[PDB]
């Protein structure tokens, strides 16, 4: 009814939170990637000179 | 190649991107 | 009553979360912002040498 | 009853949502510690050069 | 000058964590 | 020694994600 409605709109905007959150982690995960490409990279220059 | 690579890397980061951006559209709706 | 304040406390919360993950996509979106930068100019020097 | 058994897989939920966001927020700011660390060292480099 | 460029990536990281913290903190009282 | 430090960086990453993914798995179940 009402009640049932009102539950299924909070749990459907549970899981769009969770999806976001699950998003997020996977491009929190490409940052790190990044950068430890990138430090590997400055320690070869560094190295270099 | 990381050219080839770096290139995927930021398909990568727009392809999540615009998943986040849908998802934060769907949750403003409610 | 205190079904409508409970509903009223956890739909809050969901609007709080949601900020929370709003204001950390823009942190994702500088750090990325960020990389970028750097691997432009660690290219740079790495033609240089 | 039934329906504070739905109010308490929801909070707990809300709970675990919060936590996510929380280490999440950790993850952040350790990548942008590392982006800071990576411009200092490319600054130094370009420097030399 | 990438300088007052990463000065302002600075502070917009700087702004966008105090907020987050803000908002964590409105969330532990819920 | 960064060294020492990028790996304490590294750790640091490993279990923040460690948590995450318990977290997120806590998350499935509800």
């Amino acid at each position: 009814a009402d009640i049932g409605s009102e539950f299924s709109g909070i749990v459907q905007q549970q899981n769009n939170l969770l999806r976001a959150i699950e998003a997020q982690q996977h491009l929190l995960q490409l940052t790190v990637w990044g950068i430890k490409q990138l430090q590997a990279r400055i320690l070869a220059v560094e190295r270099y000179l | 190649w990381n050219e080839m690579t770096w290139m995927e890397w930021e398909r990568e980061i727009e392809n999540y991107t615009k998943l986040i951006y849908k998802i934060l559209e769907e949750s403003q709706e409610q």
